[PDB]
């Protein structure tokens, strides 16, 4: 199996991950609030800023992270981060979670001033995400390796992030060995989609000029992540 | 009401 | 199949692929030269040497290199010449076993000072990427996307290489389609590939700083690509 | 510019 | 850095 240090960084990257989860006041609003275009837009965008806030957090504490130049942590965090709500999408939308609040989930995103031609592909992805049956310490690894990414844009010390995600990567694809000697090229087919989380990267850029409901406004922390 | 949450919610 | 558009691509990719091979000298010592740790480094800091000369000559004739900035275009070829090394490597130990080399072009790998514990890891991924059945225009292209990849560092101007890359991309993609439709999941496991090959990148680099030979300097083209010492 | 995030990455 | 011989080859052939 995994080895004590290759347990350690996974017993402990999992604790950062589920530290954080979704605070009621908005876990209230998803079940018990309005259901119009606008407030979905309103829910939806307040869920979005938790969802940095959490990801800020969980960033902060992956070993070695503050180590590393602080203008480097910014560019991290700035390229990482739409790649990571995208990606804990996928995940909330296959998992063991219950009765209907996913599905409660996916009928504000429909009702919310989106379109349906952005809307059907984003659902149509995170089905055959699904499709790979991932466990939460793989989203957990994933979107660890994919935040400490070195191959970002205006990185200066690529080696340093690198350093990093080795372990990461090490520790996934050991475990992608373990869960699934079946077929054994399915580490591979892991990291190809984490390319295809790049791809979206634009795509979201764009549908952020369309998605604007009552002449509203993102939040500051929405316009500095997603630049709009 | 999370002291950092909202502020950050505050548009 | 594909189109008119992709097939004038295909066409001139192919063509610069197979433009040029090893010099007909350099592959007649793998099967003549005394056979030492020496000699067999000696033999393959040359193959090296001359994969970049081809490998540049391959570049240059990719099609829309060369309105690229003149620099972007350096700095693709210097952080992917060690990747399309492992490309390259991969097709030839996976082939019909030509049996008239080959198989001592490995023998001479395992015997030229490389740790044991670094040979067996790269053999493994080189088996891994023939469990994907590849064809040289699948080989070609790959190549080809990895040296325009606008995820390297230092390059200015991404968008450029970006849009050099989807073509190829999406004839690659077509490609998967047809060779194996029952897999679609199958051209998301060659990306994959592409990303582990990053990380050989760097078990190659600290590989060098052990790989010596009673003296024997590298050739100095390696020693500006390999960044030696 | 990211003065919010830099503001929350670095806050402790 | 330079890359002198990379770009030698890079230039004239
Ligand atoms: C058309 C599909 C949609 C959805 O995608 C949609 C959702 C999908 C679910 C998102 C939540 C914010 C998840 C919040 C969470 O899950 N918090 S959390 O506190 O539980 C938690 C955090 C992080 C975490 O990970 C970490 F620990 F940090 F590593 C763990 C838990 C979402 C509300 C974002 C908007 C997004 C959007 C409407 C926007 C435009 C497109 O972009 C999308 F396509 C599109
Ligand atoms: C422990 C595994 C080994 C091997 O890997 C080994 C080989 C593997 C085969 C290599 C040849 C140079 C290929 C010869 C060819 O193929 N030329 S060629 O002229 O036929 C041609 C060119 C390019 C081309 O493509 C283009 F068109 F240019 F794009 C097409 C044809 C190699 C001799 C390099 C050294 C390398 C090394 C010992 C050390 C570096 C480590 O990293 C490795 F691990 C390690």
């Amino acid at each position: 199996e995994l080895t004590p240090d290759q347990q350690t960084l996974l017993h402990f990257i999992m604790d950062s991950y589920n530290k954080q989860r979704m605070p009621q006041e908005i876990t209230n609003k998803i079940l018990k609030e309005a259901f119009s275009a606008e407030e979905n837009f309103l829910i939806l965008t307040e869920m979005a800023t938790n969802h940095v806030q959490v990801l800020v957090e969980f960033t902060k504490k992956l070993p070695g992270f503050q180590t590393l130049d602080h203008e480097d942590q910014i560019a991290l965090l700035k390229g990482s981060a739409v790649e990571a709500m995208f990606l804990r999408s996928a995940e909330i939308f296959n998992k063991k979670l219950p009765s209907g609040h996913s599905d409660l989930l996916e009928a504000r995103i429909r009702n919310s001033g989106i379109s349906d031609e952005y809307i059907t592909p984003m659902f149509s992805f995170y089905k055959s995400i699904g499709e790979l049956k991932m466990t939460q310490e793989e989203y957990a690894l994933l979107t660890a390796i994919v935040i400490l990414s070195p191959d970002r844009q205006y990185i200066k010390d690529r080696e340093a992030v690198e350093k990093l995600q080795e372990p990461l990567l090490d520790v996934l694809q050991k475990l992608c060995k373990i869960h699934q000697p079946e077929n054994p090229q399915h580490f591979a087919c892991l990291l190809g989609r984490l390319t295809e989380l790049r791809t979206f990267n634009h795509h979201h850029a764009e549908m952020l000029m369309s998605w604007r409901v009552n002449d509203h406004k993102f939040t500051p922390l929405l316009c500095e992540i997603w630049d709009v | 009401e999370n002291a950092l949450l909202r502020y950050l919610l505050d548009k």
